[PDB]
């Protein structure tokens, strides 16, 4: 929909910052085993532009739809890693500890409309995320 | 498939993409937000929407 | 104690209220439990201690002994604090 | 025009940073009075992407036209608040004190063109902001 959304659950009662990077063939992600890639340690690191929004204990990292990828989620507490083969999308939190992280699958409803409103009732209608 | 929250508290839900808010009092402002259910996995709540019941004659 | 101001429209209102309540709860002297209080505490009114009253160096601070060594007939001294002589 | 512009006047002789957030129903903005909202303390906080430009003592915070809103301006020195009912747009300055803040109403001219230029004269033409 709006984009590709990665949820980061943390222990802060506030709004931790998140910095997103992307890189291929870092140590342990090479297809033919350790150091079988074209640039040992990892190829070009790209900074990914994110739009962040917050609720208590949950950061929602909205990235452009073009970056959308599958993959294993690794939680290292200081950083979250979205590993898809050779590709890694790295999320670095500031001022909190990552509790759990995941690509948002169950997404919140959207076009909320109040119709047929009377003194005693109203009808709420929406659209799936 | 959905949970309807009127002023922060859940008042019901539905399989459909519509729900009827009942037993409201006249001329009062209300806020409603909806979430999606997928077998004990609930989405974050939607952006709230505000309405006001009409006043009777 | 420095509390962070609670204002209309502030972003982390709930979090700051909790914080200020927690600050007040841990810095205040309370009517219950065992505690340790620092600083010079001056009481304007009456004070009563029903329990055990421990005092550091009571002897030196409330009692004073003055006597003439070389003669023993005339004791001359400057009163450390307003008192009663025996 | 270019967008929605919020002016922040400060006491620094430099270029203070500004961070913009948006949130509904924070304490004191609920329609039916204190704690009558759906999420006590405030709903989702969104980070707003801004484009900043500077002149001595005046920061111009350019936000996308879609965020454009009316409302009371509150100056708390460390932050400026644009309060419109239930909605708040928060601007946090870094390294200076907010002197005055306001939505830019009198906007600077734009397409400056020099025409009819001779040895002794020229004609300057423009378009309203």
């Amino acid at each position: 929909p709006s984009g590709f959304n990665v949820v980061i659950e943390h222990d802060s009662e506030y709004q931790p910052d998140v910095k997103v990077t992307y890189y291929k063939n870092s140590i342990g992600t090479e297809a033919n085993g350790f150091d079988t890639g074209p640039v040992f340690g990892g190829e070009r690191i790209y900074n990914l532009a994110s739009s962040l929004s917050y609720i208590r204990n949950k950061i929602n990292v909205e990235l452009p739809s073009v970056y959308a990828m599958a993959g294993e989620v690794v939680n290292n507490g200081n950083e979250l890693l979205l590993i898809n083969g050779t590709e890694i999308m790295r999320f670095v939190i500031e001022g909190a500890t990552i509790t759990k992280g995941y690509v948002e699958k169950v997404k919140p409803p959207t076009n909320l409309i109040v119709s047929d409103v009377t003194s005693t009732s109203a009808k709420i209608s929406w659209e799936n995320g | 498939k959905y949970r309807v929250y009127l002023d922060g508290t859940p008042v019901g839900g539905s399989k459909l993409l519509s729900f009827d808010l009942e037993n409201l009092k006249a001329g009062t402002s209300y806020n409603v937000q909806v979430s999606q259910i997928n077998g004990n996995v609930e989405s974050d709540k939607s952006e709230s929407v505000a309405f006001k019941t009409t006043l009777p004659k | 104690a420095e509390l962070t101001k609670i204002t209309r429209g502030m972003q982390n209102g709930a979090e700051t209220i909790n914080d200020n309540l927690n600050k007040l709860n841990t810095i205040t002297v309370q009517k219950t439990g065992d505690e340790t209080i620092a600083g010079k505490k001056t009481f304007s009114g009456d004070v009563s201690v029903d329990g055990d009253f421990t005092m550091k160096k009571f002897a030196d601070s409330y009692v004073a002994f003055f006597a003439n060594k070389g003669s023993g007939n005339t004791v001359t001294f400057t009163a450390p604090w307003d008192c009663t002589a025996e």
